[PDB]
């Protein structure tokens, strides 16, 4: 009877921390997959099954729309088979991905003069990801041998650290909402 | 990214203010790193986050900047503070580093003492001769040697090595080897090793005779 | 307590292949970013390669298809396996664990990877004879670097310069120790210039009398 | 690294205000916040803690009920309203960001980086901006010498009171003098500078006194007598 | 609550000597992991304090290595290796294990110097303080140590003593002097009665007390 609601996580007014991505489910509606590959406002635009024009052409069981912001020199992580921080340790995309990445500059909004440090990455983990994992915790990481007993300092280290979005950043630096589609009948074209 | 540091080289006296730069080409917050390297020796990082100082760093060391802007300043250098310094991104997936900046003690002027050494026997031997001038404990860095064989200017047969800065008089040495075979080193008696520095009114000379 | 001691590095013929080790204590090294920098003489720092603990691998492209790191939990090393090794690969390379925000904070001694077609040589070792005096150890035609000089087995350190080698003609290399002592010093004490060279395993004490 | 703190001033005994603190250049997010007090050459008394997002909130019991502190991670602030205020409650009050982010690194615990501080008095208020007064410069010579020159900021209430000179230019030589109380509940102070005494006829020496709590911004040229 | 008592509670120093303040507290401090529980807050004049030792023993960040903290269970040292004019200030030490954080009463930190004697300054009253009835003589006392000293208004040689009020600065943390000011705070009426306004200073730095007066 009517849209699935893109306006909710594309246009929606705050982003969530890569390491703590928000996960929205799309079902019992009908999505206009065109309307996004047309935009013309997203800096990438990549699909990884088939065509953005033949989804529109098909039907799923249910639809997934994973949001998060990264540096725009991360995005390139966004994908099957990558390494790297942003893979390994705070959002993976399993090999056989079937899905659309999305992603638009977001400088005006999530930058900040003197730095904006709401934004978190997991920098330490002491093996990767599974596919689709979301971790949450703030468990001091123990870099050395001797236990830490709960106490930031040497090899005691807090695992989320801050991209330091300050609005002169180079563009590489510069922070990108990010959004997944998943699709593994609920929604169609 | 690309690191810019100024001035690449500079002195100071012990005591002085000093500040280095380091230019960032495209903005990289405050991701910006400074490290210390004395001459054999692995770098210590000094600051990191540009401004927070390294746990056991002395607290004369401090870092200002944002943006592509970053200063680092000994607010009162020591004879030991003579290395190189290094910027270095952070966060950055190729670990880029700056040029190095080579910092020098700035001293009062001191003659050198100077030393010649004729040829072991035990080398000689061998058919190949080393005659070597030494010139110790001086500043500024560079003399000139001149070597006479009778009273003859040498040219093209003399290697200079210099040392590090003492770390603490700040004072530089240096070796002139002059070389020559066996065969040529018979051929002559007056071996002369004359020197000019700044702390000299003028050349003092060192002589010896073959025999 | 924390520290990295590497190891491995010498003369390598080119198109050849060399391993360096990073032994770690205090530090886990799967546990941590492990990098490897290198130095080439008179230059600056170049990021060579990093192990991220999850597993992950990067190198710069200056040395993709020939480096390969690597680590051995059970004996808590790092390791660089260098293959097809080039000229522009000579320099003293550090491992060096990396924090991220806060920046290289542990650093190895560093280890010499000479990649050359020559041959080791040994030095001689001729003396420079003799108020204050000045005597001296001369350590000529050796290859590669370095050699160490020592004076009475650390016994002597006061006055002592020695200066870094000059390259010869010869493509060996020489260098001089020099020490100045109290002239009253020479017919009382004994003075004994100890020169090892590591590479060719030659180690020489050489007494410098009047 | 910075803690700029807002609100403060005065509020008539048995009353509230909320003490606002806005933080930059670290994550906040992940760190405990906690509130510091210090009352006119007393020592530090610890008030309050709040760990990283809300949840948890530790009270001295000298002031449990009245004073409730919150913090808003969105806007990267901290806060602390006050009810039930006394005469005790007069104080300078410090926000601190606690060290350490690992469980054993208690939110009550070591207090890293300490914000400037707001003092809030409470009293059956009086609240004038002050009178400005000059102190004319005293002269030996102009030629060469030194002299002094400065202003009394005579009666005024609450505290605090600024002074700069110049604007801020002038800065060497400066004693701004701790305030006194007087017969009346007024406050005065001085505040001095010293000068080469010769160029007291090429530089105009001027001192910004800024009362803000009754927005009293004053800036009075200061020039000789004979 | 944890009682905290720190010893001494004014400790005067040269620069280059070093200085120590010792903290005691009535409950043990150890381990709530295998650490000490103590702080050390230096409080310089007019500034926020600022962290200088957490666990007992760790230098903060920035903090110079000439600070040193030590000690365990329930008796602490902080110890200045070598001491600085920019060290002038309170040092607190603090329990950071329960939930009423407390502190001690502080240490006074004052810098021991050369004797230096006051420059002297008198002020006459602003004439738009006389447009209001009051009029206010000031004399200034300006780096100088010790802080001992006292100012005497004389007004027509006729010596005062209930109008006078005193301030004083702290330590400069530079020179490490001290300066202060004496308000005499008579009426229009009272102060136009009178010719000569002597402010008569004493101090250890001279032997003939100075004098410094104005005629109306």
């Amino acid at each position: 009877t009517n849209l699935c609601p893109f306006g909710e996580v594309f246009n929606a007014t705050r982003f969530a921390s890569v390491y703590a991505w928000n996960r929205k489910r799309i079902s019992n509606c009908v999505a206009d997959y065109s309307v996004l590959y047309n935009s013309a406002s997203f800096s990438t635009f990549k699909c990884y099954g088939v065509s953005p024009t033949k989804l529109n052409d098909l039907c799923f069981t249910n639809v997934y729309a994973d949001s998060f912001v990264i540096r725009g020199d991360e995005v390139r992580q966004i994908a099957p088979g990558q390494t790297g921080k942003i893979a390994d340790y705070n959002y993976k995309l399993p090999d056989d991905f079937t899905g659309c990445v999305i992603a638009w500059n977001s400088n005006n909004l999530d930058s900040k003069v003197g730095g904006n440090y709401n934004y978190l990455y997991r920098l330490f983990r002491k093996s990767n990801l599974k596919p689709f994992e979301r971790d949450i915790s703030t468990e001091i990481y123990q870099a050395g041998s001797t236990p830490c007993n709960g106490v930031e300092g040497f090899n005691c280290y807090f695992p989320l650290q801050s991209y330091g979005f300050q609005p002169t950043n180079g563009v590489g630096y510069q922070p990108y909402r990010v959004v997944v589609l998943s699709f593994e009948a609920t929604v169609c074209g | 990214i690309q690191l810019t540091q100024s001035p690449s080289f500079l002195s100071a006296s012990v005591g002085d203010r000093v500040t280095i730069t380091c230019r960032a080409s495209q903005g990289i917050s405050s991701d910006l790193a400074w490290y210390q390297q004395k001459p054999g020796k692995a770098p210590n990082l000094l600051i990191y986050a540009a401004s927070t100082l390294q746990s056991g760093v002395p607290s004369r060391f401090s870092g200002s900047g944002s943006g592509t802007e970053f200063t680092l300043t000994i607010s009162s250098l020591q004879p030991e503070d003579f290395a190189t310094y290094y910027c270095q991104q952070l966060n950055s997936d190729l670990y880029t580093f700056g040029q190095g900046t080579k910092l020098e003690i700035k001293r009062t002027v001191a003659a050198p003492s100077v030393f010649i050494f004729p040829p072991s026997d035990e080398q000689l031997k061998s058919g190949t001769a080393s005659v070597v001038c030494l010139l110790n404990n001086f500043y500024p860095r560079e003399a000139k040697v001149q070597w006479k064989v009778d009273n003859a200017l040498q040219s093209g047969n003399s290697q200079e090595s210099v040392t590090e800065q003492d770390s603490k008089d700040s004072t530089y040495s240096l070796s002139s080897t002059l070389t020559l075979s066996k065969a040529d080193y018979e051929k002559h008696k007056v071996y002369a090793c004359e020197v000019t520095h700044q702390g000299l009114s003028s050349p003092v000379t060192k002589s010896f005779n073959r025999g | 307590e924390v520290q990295l001691v590497e190891s491995g590095g010498g003369l390598i013929q080119p198109g050849g292949s060399l391993r360096l080790s990073c032994a770690a204590s205090g530090i886990i090294v799967s546990s941590n970013y492990m990098t490897w920098v290198r130095q080439a003489p008179g230059k600056g720092l170049e990021w060579v390669s990093v192990i991220y603990s999850g597993g992950s691998t990067f190198y710069a492209d200056s040395v993709k298809g020939r480096f390969t790191i690597s680590r051995d939990n059970s004996k808590n090393t790092l390791y660089l396996q260098m293959s097809s090794l080039r000229a522009e690969d000579t320099a003293v390379y550090y491992c060096a664990r990396d924090l991220g925000p806060y920046g290289m904070d542990v650093w190895g001694q560093g280890t010499t990877v000479t990649v050359s077609s020559a041959s080791t040589k040994g030095p001689s070792v001729f003396p420079l004879a003799p108020g204050t005096a000045a005597l001296g150890c001369l350590v000529k035609d050796y290859f590669p670097e370095p050699v160490t000089v020592s004076w009475n087995s650390g016994a002597l350190t006061s006055g002592v310069h020695t200066f870094p080698a000059v390259l010869q003609s010869s493509g060996l290399y020489s260098l001089s120790s020099v020490v100045t002592v109290p002239s009253s010093s020479l017919g009382t004490q004994t003075y004994i210039c100890n020169v090892n060279h590591k590479p060719s395993n030659t180690k020489v004490d050489k007494k410098v009398e009047p």
